[PDB]
RNA sequence: CGGGGAAUCAGGGUUCGAUUCCGGAGAGGGAGCCUGAGAAACGGCUACCACAUCCAAGGAAGGCAGCAGGCGCGCAAAUUACCCACUCCCGACCCGGGGAGGUAGUGACGAAAAAUAACAAUACAGGACUCUUUCGAGGCCCUGUAAUUGGAAUGAGUCCACUUUAAAUCCUUUAACGAGGAUCCAUUGGAGGGCAAGUCUGGUGCCAGCAGCCGCGGUAAUUCCAGCUCCAAUAGCGUAUAUUAAAGUUGCUGCAGUUAAAAAGCUCGUAGUUGGAUCUCUCUCGGCCGAAGCGUUUACUUUGAAAAAAUU
């Protein structure tokens, strides 16, 4: 007996077809335009449109006017609201398997990076990201997979401990500056 | 490239193009045609049927 | 074989043998009956002094035997009912760790806390495992 | 087994103590008592808990031996005690009453009570015997035997008895339109007006009880408690009046809480 | 931020009496005995083997 | 053709037990014969001393001569012809020594060129071959 | 050992569950007891069996399927650590005890996040666009490659201080030093088809070997072995075994039986399975209702209350 918990889960799953080049075309594309490390960022993101998509289809099979049904579809469309995949027109549950990887793919804090301008490429916003740079509120993030929210995309800033934020500049520029 | 024009090394076009003009360097009793006049994408199952 | 018993007889019958094997080994050395139990100490690396070690490990009876350079002895026990025979050698020096590592029972190999081992010691080892 | 169990696991307590998962392997066990160890809230779990008084059960020990918890009056100092239903604690240098009763989603609630309201409580009682030379007894939920009662005291009522003299006061009779609360299974903590009481000679006497707005449930006898003579209830309630509120709503009501205050 | 958990007693007296030992401790309010457990075990089981005053002789 | 009533449950049941008993996997599985015929006992790997080195000839179209090694398992005392893997290690293996034996992996049928030889050797000496064959590590002795 | 349950899975199902929660059983094998509320108890006793320790040879003492550790068995599994501070339990008990439990150590069982480089200018190489018959020339065009140049930003590390804690360690927070790729250098499998990526170069020459299968090697080896280049996954990746989906190759959903594996030689016959059509609520006791019988009995369906937490 231990005071622990063992529950995990495995957050993507890998293709059946190993080899195929359709599927290591799309799986190369979308690593290029979202700047991702490996294929299993891409099957991670694929793994957690199809849980999205299949609470869908058991919540598509119930009437109309069944409560679980009724509860459990508007939070998850809460849920893809707030996010900021979906649209505030579009809330129901049958625009939710018109889904697509990128819509997911487009609200990483590295993307967020990317085309607000803090940064000008994908692999800088990664490494900007990853070295203390980039804050969210309040809150300095060093996760390039942050899923940035509607209500928290507004305001993301240079981290003012950063040099390119308030001041301190690094170690290069101090080093540089005492030769002489 | 960047962006969303990414033309990667597995494309379709791509690597149907190269099978035909990899299939251009067969045997000389193997008859091939005329398929880099019209555009041939030739898949790598169709090509690798062949070129066994 | 059948018949749980017979099945479980069996095999308590081969886990008797296996363990007579077992223990008609072990009485060969150590003991009243057995012979002394040669542990043969090769400091690796040129960091360790043997001596300090050695005199860690003399102590139980002792019995000091001396020669020109090498310092072995002979020690006895009745707590653990064993009788051991500690004998030191020195790395590079292949003649003697070769020729006394052929007839020793146990060796003993002191590494330092740093590095693995020395270059020396690399030979050494790689000579005694061939 | 050789002998009675001594040990309770965490995660096989009672599940309404919402205890953590991740703080131990054991659990409080409840000491024998008043109390089913199922039904119950023993003291350290109260204290350390709900109210965060105590952080550690060594300052639940350190309260509960300078004696300022009470439990029915009487000074009660073991840490584990079962406090249990319709239940009055009493610290007085706080000088603060909670009653126990059940909440909505079937919980303990912490229902602070007037320093008026702390003296009676109210026990259903469970059997009625007759013994040595014709004396008259009650045994009700708090295992509170009692002689002479009054003899239109029957079983399935509700007492009102005051808990310094020990005594009863008042009984309320087991009747159609008498306010309910239900003690047990998936409708524990909803209050209603009882409408009907089926007959099942040989197994349970199911009770159909309509609630507050009119959604009518169902019970075994055996997890109802008479609360309110009529309508009017003989005790405060908790802030929800009772009435369990659905999914949906409860989500609604969220929703208004947030928009109310921002 | 930093976030942590802060008690304020009312006089010294109550601190000493109510609070964890190892937060006196801190303060050198208090001084923890010196003892291993394993020491202070086996010297159980060792005065457990003799009976009588002879049980204060072991150490 | 099947009985197909309501009532036709045990009929079904006791049907499909008495024919799965004819599928060959399943009866390889429960029979039970077939894992005590089996030499490794149920067990990934087996652990043996060299007995003696053997060359198993090659399979007709095929013509090589194939390094093989009568090996005894130390668990129940079995014969058994292993298959040493890649070029120029036999010579690693001396006569008697510890080995470590696996299968060949077609689930006791032989692989290949080399007739009836369904185990190869993974570890000699507690040192693994592809360790040796790569020249990475030393064999003791 | 059973269950809660695990893996897979369209639907149906298949397989597993020794294993932290619940219930059971046993402390080497059997047996019999003492005391006590509770034991046929083994960190209690008495015997026999099998092992086995100290002898002064008269005797005495056992029981790690508790925690650490050893032997042995093996393909297969960690420290003779620290503490009752947390969780709870025991006692005469705001105080004592706790290898229950917590905490560190070993730990690539498995799981989550996530570095091994980013930008700019040049220097080439291509691709389009414009001007040029072409060759060629330009762009505030694109795309690559550069032990090319420039600066900035960082963490792995070494180290202080704080925090953490029972005392520590770790994570988190600060000063200090800390980065030009010719290293602070990423591996493991593969390049004949299945199956992504070479008819590239050298060696061996149906030898050695490779290869799950089909097959290759007998001299231009597309398969061996190296180099170079390249592919796949990526701090992971090979192999072996068991089991699952693929397998509608176990078929209830949903297989087959002329010729491919298969219908009994033929008929009777019991259990089994299956079976044509047919039929549209009240009398007494109590306050229009409550009690009492209902109606031949079931299958079926729907509702209700009971159904452990963890897992889902």
């Amino acid at each position: 007996p231990v005071a622990r918990s063992w529950v995990c889960r495995k957050t993507y799953v890998t293709p059946r077809r190993p080899f195929e080049k359709s599927r290591l075309d799309q799986e190369l594309k979308l690593i290029g335009e979202y700047g991702l490390r490996n294929k299993r960022e891409v099957w991670r993101v694929k793994f957690t449109l199809a849980k999205i998509r299949k609470a869908a289809r058991e919540l598509l099979t119930l009437d109309e006017k069944d409560p679980r049904r009724l509860f459990e579809g508007n939070a998850l469309l809460r849920r893809l609201v707030r996010i900021g995949v979906l649209d505030e027109g579009k809330m129901k549950l049958d625009y939710i398997l018109g889904l697509k990887i990128e819509d997911f793919l487009e609200r990483r804090l590295q993307t967020q990076v990317f085309k607000l301008g803090l940064a000008k490429s994908i692999h800088h916003a990664r490494v900007l990201i990853r070295q203390r740079h980039i804050r969210v509120r309040k809150q300095v993030v060093n996760i390039p997979s942050f899923i940035v929210r509607l209500d928290s995309q507004k305001h993301i800033d240079f981290s003012l401990r950063s040099p390119y934020g308030g001041g301190r500049p690094g170690r290069v520029k101090r080093k540089n500056a005492k030769k002489g | 490239g960047k962006g969303k024009d990414i033309t990667t090394k597995h494309d379709e076009v791509v690597c149907g193009r190269k099978n035909t003009a990899r299939m251009e360097n067969f045997a000389p009793e193997f008859q091939v045609g005329d398929g880099i006049g019209m555009d041939l994408k030739l898949s790598n199952h169709v090509f690798n049927a062949l070129k066994q | 074989e059948l018949s749980r018993v017979d099945q479980r007889h069996r095999a308590s019958q081969l886990r008797k043998q296996k363990k007579e094997a077992v223990l008609a080994e072990k009485r060969q050395l150590g003991g009243k009956d057995g012979p002394p139990h040669q542990v043969l100490v090769v400091p690796l690396h040129s960091r360790i002094s043997l001596p300090e070690a050695m005199q860690l490990l003399q102590d139980g009876t002792v019995h000091l035997n001396e020669l020109g350079n090498t310092q072995n002895f002979m020690l006895l026990c009745p707590r653990l009912k064993h009788r051991w025979f500690f004998t030191s050698a020195r790395p590079g020096d292949l003649h003697v760790v070769l020729d006394m590592a052929k007839v020793a029972d146990t060796i003993l190999f002191l590494l330092d806390p740093l590095e693995g081992w020395d270059s020396t010691g690399d030979y050494c080892l790689s000579c005694l495992f061939a | 087994a050789r002998g009675p169990k001594k040990h309770l696991k965490r995660v096989a307590a009672p599940k309404h103590w919402m205890l953590d998962k991740l703080t131990g392997v054991f659990a409080p066990r409840p000491s024998t008592g008043p109390h089913k160890l199922r039904e119950c809230l023993p003291l350290i779990i109260f204290l350390r808990n709900r109210l965060k008084y105590a952080l550690t059960g060594d300052e639940v020990k350190k309260i509960c031996m300078q004696r300022f918890i009470k439990i029915d009056g009487k000074v009660r100092t073991d840490i584990t005690y079962p406090a249990g239903f319709m239940d009055v604690i009493s610290i007085d240098k706080t000088g603060e009453n909670f009653r126990l009763i059940y909440d909505t989603k079937g919980r303990f609630a912490v229902h602070r009570i007037t320093p008026e309201e702390a003296k009676y409580k109210l026990c259903k009682v469970r059997k009625i015997f007759v013994g040595t030379k014709g004396i008259p007894h009650l045994v009700t939920h708090d295992a509170r035997t009692i002689r002479y009662p009054d003899p239109l005291i029957k079983v399935n009522d509700t007492i009102q008895i005051d808990l310094e003299t020990g005594k009863i006061t008042d009984f309320i009779k087991f009747d159609t339109g008498n306010l309910c609360m239900v003690t047990g299974g998936a409708n524990l903590g909803r209050i209603g007006v009882i409408t009907n009481r089926e007959r099942h000679p040989g197994s349970f006497d199911v009770v159909h009880v309509k609630d507050a707005n009119g959604n009518s449930f169902a019970t075994r006898l055996s997890n109802i408690f008479v609360i309110g003579k009529g309508n009017k209830p003989w005790i405060s309630l908790p802030r929800g009046k009772g009435i369990r509120l659905t999914i949906a709503e409860e989500r609604d009501k969220r929703l208004a809480a947030k928009q109310s205050s921002g | 931020k930093t976030t942590g958990f802060g008690m304020i007693y009312d006089s010294l007296d109550y601190a000493k009496k109510n609070e964890p030992k190892h937060r006196l401790a801190r303060h050198g309010l208090y001084e923890k005995k010196k003892t291993s457990r394993k020491q202070r075990k086996e010297r159980k089981n060792r005065m457990k083997k003799v009976r009588g005053t002879a049980k204060a002789n072991v150490g | 053709g099947k009985c197909r009533g309501l009532r036709t449950a045990r009929k079904l049941r006791s049907h499909r037990r008495d024919q799965k008993w004819h599928d060959k996997q399943y009866k390889k599985a429960h029979l039970g014969t077939a894992l005590k015929a089996n030499p490794f006992g149920g067990a990934s790997h087996a652990k043996g001393i060299v007995l003696e080195k053997v060359g198993v000839e090659a399979k007709q179209p095929n013509s090589a001569i194939r390094k093989c090694v009568r090996v005894q398992l130390i668990k129940n005392g079995k014969k058994i012809t292993a298959f040493v893997p890649n070029d120029g290690c036999l010579n690693f293996i001396e006569e008697n020594d510890e080995v470590l034996v696996a299968g060949f992996g077609r689930k006791g049928h032989a692989v290949g060129d080399i007739p009836g030889v369904r185990f190869k050797v993974v570890k000699v000496a507690n040192v693994s071959l592809l360790a040796l064959y790569k020249g990475k590590k030393e064999r003791p002795r």
